[PDB]
């Protein structure tokens, strides 16, 4: 999923 | 060089009218499909201004008003309004080879 | 802002070689070819030769290469042409212009001078 | 002429269940196998690591065999050569060839395990049902076959040219046959002769094409490489 | 575990060892080794263990398509033919030269005129242009 | 919190095409802006 | 084995790349790397595991 | 280790001296001994720029  | 004419010696239309120039050149301009043709544009007491180039029928100094056509040996010029300051003598233009000779020209003119 | 200015016309006698000169402003006159033209009728006009103003390259109409030689002021901005043996024949309207390209390949006039004219 | 190698480039690759190896689950066998878990441990940490070094080496190499540019592919390439090839716009015949001649047992993925299973023939005997009784997992190739197509396309196009200089940055982008004669003037042949030899030239060069449609045979040495490359994966599974 | 290890640390040797005596030591033709962009000055430095390799490379990009010709010729005189060196002849599109034809360089475009510096004599070969005027290498 | 993993192909970088051309002249790819 | 193996092949791996980028894109002077009659133009297809 | 860090730092230092150039023919003998940055310019133009 998209990055943190 | 290629000799370059055109037809008719001068055309006159009604304000708003569409019209057109045909000009045959002696042997086919096209040399790698560049085409290499130029249109012009003058009237008395100024320099000749460039119109249009083959694949610009917008740009090069002109509105889209200024519709280049054809290949090969066969082209024309084509306006479908026009306007009284459109009146000039026109001019084809060989781009291919020197001497780059050039068509004497029509002359476009109101009724 | 181009401009092309020109030298003045003059009524010069036959046999007489005679100058002429453009001056570019608004540009870098360095980075296009000029070009010059003769014009005897509204119907009447033909190439007279090329010049590269940065390499000083030419080529000229078949008729005026042993009459015509051009030359450049890289400080005045300004290109010359001198015509060799002036005749009756030869009284035009001469004109200086600034090559350019745009469509790939195809060489055009672009810009004009206003022109100047000899008799 | 045409001489032909093989050089292989990656190990199947395979993991092991190694507790359902040891044992099937019985409870017995679960607690006695407890004692020695930790060797079950070591042995999936380095089959992994080895699988993730393949990995590596197939996307090192890949992202060395694309070009920045290429022609596209037409029919009729190379002109009077004959190009056999061209893909069949695939892969190409000469890579069915191959595929074809080599006795490997069909893949697994699709439908995979459902050729274990009772809803299919009574015939099948593949060592790949068999995965799954032993615990044996062969994982699938990284790169899909039709993208592996696509480099090995890319480098077809490439061809013509190579020559000029460097070739590291601009693209000739010329006839197949005209970089042919700038290779053969580039052994010392004269111009003259290329010239005039051309339909000649064109003739024995395929020929010795030619000759690849009977080429993959057992005595093919290049053709025996393939064949045992498949053969030692199969035995260590065995 | 030791002896495998150290054989194949020594294999691994062999080929810095061939780095340094390529890579680093010259400018390199053969592509594949060092960074892919041609090659140009390369370094090294201490590591663990081994050696470091730095690999400075040249990247294109903004490719444009440009119309080129094989070669050149007089039209007068077909024995007379030439090819460019290290670069090629491409139909002009600068406004700089009134030369029909133009000189670039095979890494980057930037036209010239042609001149014979950027030449070399070559035998006739029917895909040259016959040029009907002006070529200046040779000027007739 | 994130949320669910995407299902994704791997790109495919395509190759820049130049068109090959017949006759006496062809076209030609040359960078204009070299980097380091 | 299967370590010793992988080692093998990811060798082999660089050997390809090596060919790829002589033999493939250029017309290579070096004699003794291909066929033993100069170079002209190879070519390369995929093969099981390599 | 064999070499001690110091001798290992003088040997790379000693390739990094060597640079500028390897050109001109040979450079297995004779030393150019010119500016790093006039060997950059004859690498640029050894790859037709
Ligand atoms: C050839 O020259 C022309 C003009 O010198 C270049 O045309 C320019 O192209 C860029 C690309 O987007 C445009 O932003 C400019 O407006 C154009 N300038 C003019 C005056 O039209 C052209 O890129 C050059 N190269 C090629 C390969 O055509
Ligand atoms: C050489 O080219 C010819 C066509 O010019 C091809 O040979 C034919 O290929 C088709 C397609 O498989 C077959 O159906 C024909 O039977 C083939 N004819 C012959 C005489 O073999 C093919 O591209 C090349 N053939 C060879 C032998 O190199
Ligand atoms: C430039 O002119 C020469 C002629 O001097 C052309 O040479 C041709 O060469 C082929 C050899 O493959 C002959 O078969 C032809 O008969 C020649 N043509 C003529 C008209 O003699 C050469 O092709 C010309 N270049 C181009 C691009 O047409
Ligand atoms: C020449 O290439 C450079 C890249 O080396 C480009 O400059 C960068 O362009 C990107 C476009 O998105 C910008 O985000 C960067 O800020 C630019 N500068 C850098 C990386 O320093 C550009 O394409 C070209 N630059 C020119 C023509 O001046
Ligand atoms: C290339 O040139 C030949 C010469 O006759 C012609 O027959 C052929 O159609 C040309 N190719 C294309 C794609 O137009």
């Amino acid at each position: 999923d998209t990055p943190s | 060089d290629i000799v370059l004419t055109q037809s008719p010696a001068s055309l006159a239309v009604s304000l708003g009218q569409r019209a057109t120039i045909s000009c045959r050149a002696s042997e086919s301009v096209d040399n790698y499909g560049i085409s290499f043709m130029n249109w012009f544009q003058q009237k008395p007491g100024q320099p000749p201004k460039l119109l249009i180039s083959a694949t610009s029928n917008q740009g090069s100094g002109v509105p889209a008003r200024f519709i280049g056509s054809g290949s090969g040996t066969d082209f024309s010029l084509n306006i479908h309004p026009v306007e009284e300051d459109d009146t000039a003598m026109y001019f084809c233009q060989q781009s291919k080879e020197v001497p780059r000779t050039f068509g004497g020209g029509t002359k476009l003119e109101i009724k | 802002q181009v401009q092309l200015q020109q030298s003045g016309p003059e009524l010069v006698r036959p046999g007489v070689s005679v100058k002429i000169s453009c001056k570019g402003s608004g540009y870098t006159f360095t980075d296009y070819a000029i070009h010059w033209v003769k014009q005897s009728h509204a119907k009447s006009l033909e190439w007279i030769g090329v010049f590269s103003t940065y390499y000083g390259n030419t080529n000229y109409n078949q008729k005026f290469k042993g009459r015509a030689t051009m030359t450049v002021d890289k400080s005045s901005s300004t290109a010359y042409m001198e015509l060799a043996r002036l005749t009756s024949e030869d009284s035009a309207i001469y004109y200086c212009a600034r090559k350019s390209y745009y469509v790939d390949y195809v060489d055009a006039m672009d810009y004009w001078g206003q022109g100047t004219s000899v008799t | 002429g045409v001489t032909q190698e093989y050089i292989q480039t990656t190990i199947q690759k395979v993991t092991v269940d190694c507790k359902q190896y040891v044992c099937n689950g019985f409870q017995k066998c679960e607690q006695l196998l407890r004692e020695y878990g930790q060797f079950c441990s070591k042995i999936n940490q380095a089959l992994h690591g080895a699988n993730l070094r393949q990995d590596d080496s197939v996307r090192n190499l890949f992202a060395s065999v694309k070009s920045s540019q290429s022609s596209p592919i037409i029919p009729g390439f190379g002109g009077d050569f004959n190009l056999t090839l061209l893909e069949p716009v695939a892969r190409s015949a000469i890579e069915d060839l191959l595929f074809d001649k080599v006795t490997i047992a069909d893949p697994g993925y699709m439908q995979g395990y459902d050729d274990c299973m009772q809803q299919g023939p009574a015939s099948a005997r593949d060592l790949i049902c068999a995965q799954y009784v032993a615990g044996y997992k062969v994982l699938p190739p990284l790169m899909d076959v039709n993208m592996e197509a696509a480099y090995t396309s890319s480098l077809l196009g490439s061809i013509a040219g190579v020559g000029w200089t460097a070739g590291l940055s601009s693209f000739a982008a010329i006839p197949f046959a005209q970089s042919i004669f700038y290779r053969l003037n580039g052994v010392g042949i004269t111009q003259q002769v290329l010239s005039e030899n051309q339909k000649l030239i064109a003739n024995k060069f395929n020929q010795a094409l030619g000759a690849m449609q009977t080429g993959f045979t057992t005595t093919n040495e290049a053709f025996h490489k393939v064949q045992d490359a498949v053969n030692n994966n199969a035995q260590a599974l065995s | 575990q030791q002896l495998v290890r150290s054989e194949s640390a020594a294999l691994s040797a062999q080929l810095a060892k061939d780095k340094v005596n390529e890579c680093v030591k010259a400018q390199s033709k053969r592509s594949g080794f060092c960074g892919q962009g041609t090659h140009i000055v390369s370094f090294v430095v201490n590591a663990p263990n081994g050696l470091y390799f730095m690999h400075v490379g040249y990247y294109p990009s903004n490719h444009i398509e440009v119309v080129s010709a094989y070669g050149l010729c007089d039209a007068a005189n077909p024995t007379n033919c030439i090819a460019p060196v290290n670069g090629y002849f491409i139909k002009t599109n600068n406004t700089r030269i009134v030369d029909e034809w133009s000189y670039t360089g095979s890494s980057f475009y930037a036209p010239e005129p042609i001149t014979s510096l950027n030449t070399k004599y070559v035998a006739p070969q029917v895909t040259y242009q016959n040029i009907s005027t002006n070529l200046p290498p040779p000027l007739l | 919190v994130p949320g669910e993993m995407r299902l994704a192909s791997i790109a495919f970088n395509h190759p820049i095409q130049v068109d090959q051309l017949n006759s006496s002249y062809f076209k030609l790819s040359i960078p204009t802006n070299f980097s380091f």
